């Protein structure tokens, strides 16, 4: 219980910052979800959606102490994006 | 009365949503009038300039609106033209109201009105339905005075009835409108519920 407290404060102190061709993925995952959102649960995906998307993937980059966003990582996201989804359904 | 009303509602295309995407994820990437011209342009215009109506343009402003009236619209849009005119004559420094903004006002509040004028929230296919469950409702009243003396009947069941003997379902809620307006015209009397029909 003592260890994370300083961990999560170098989390917070590194701020990473992310790459082109990886936004480029973020697009088209964004593309992906309003194509979803046209596919019960009516909530849809919003840009503000986007920007969440966006804070937990530079959450992830802060916690493996990276410089760059991973694309792995990206869909992983939204793997957790999709698990929200299964939340919304179930 | 508003005088605009825009319809801010739209679906997903995936034109532009990249490019929405993309310029909003440039301001992390990377770091036309000025805001306080603007204000002194407004603060200048507002006071200092004044337009006026000319004779010539109240020709196409009637044409326009004979047009609209009989494609609908109200007076309040015409005098929403004359303003909105007045406001573009106001921008365009001239002190004068021109032709072309008569027609961009005509534009803009045609593509307002795209989204008989259909107010007070009523569609004319209500309109006519509500009428339409009022002749029901003293059909219905008719047969319960055939089959009993008392005029007097429950709301439920005869509400129940008439939604399965007269039409397609509706709403419970306009029969008893249209029974209310049967109290306005005081043709039925209501207690309470009991309707007695005269």
């Amino acid at each position: 219980p003592s260890k994370m407290r300083e961990y999560i404060a170098y989390a917070k102190t590194k701020r990473p910052v992310m790459s082109e061709a990886v936004n480029d993925y973020v697009v088209q995952a964004y593309i992906r979800l309003r194509q979803d959102s046209k596919r019960f649960s009516f909530g849809q995906a919003t840009p503000r959606t986007l920007l969440g998307i966006i804070r937990l993937s530079q959450a992830l980059a802060k916690l493996r102490l990276a410089d760059m966003v991973d694309i792995d990582d990206v869909e992983e996201a939204l793997r957790l994006v999709r698990v929200s989804k299964e939340s919304l359904y179930q | 009365r508003f005088d605009l009303v825009y319809l801010v509602l739209d679906k997903v295309d995936e034109k532009n949503d990249r490019e929405l995407a993309k310029h909003l994820t440039n301001l992390y990437l990377e770091d036309v009038l000025p805001v306080e011209f603007l204000t002194m342009y407004i603060s200048y215009a507002k006071e200092h300039i004044h337009p006026i109506i000319t004779e010539a343009a109240k020709t196409e402003l009637v044409r326009a609106y004979v047009g609209m009236r009989k494609m609908t619209a109200t007076t309040r849009q015409l005098e929403s033209m004359i303003r909105l005119a007045e406001a573009h004559a106001k921008m365009k420094l001239k002190n004068v109201v021109e032709l072309e903004d008569v027609q961009e006002a005509v534009r803009l509040i045609r593509s307002a009105i795209k989204d008989k004028i259909d107010m007070n929230l009523v569609q004319t296919g209500k309109s006519v339905i509500q009428r339409k469950l009022q002749e029901d409702l003293s059909r219905e009243i008719m047969n319960v005075l055939k089959d009993q003396a008392s005029d007097s009947m429950s709301f439920n069941e005869l509400i129940k009835q008439i939604n399965e003997h007269s039409q397609d379902r509706v709403e419970s809620s306009d029969i008893q409108e249209a029974l209310s307006r049967l109290q306005q015209e005081d043709k039925v009397i209501v207690l309470g519920g009991v309707r007695r029909s005269v």
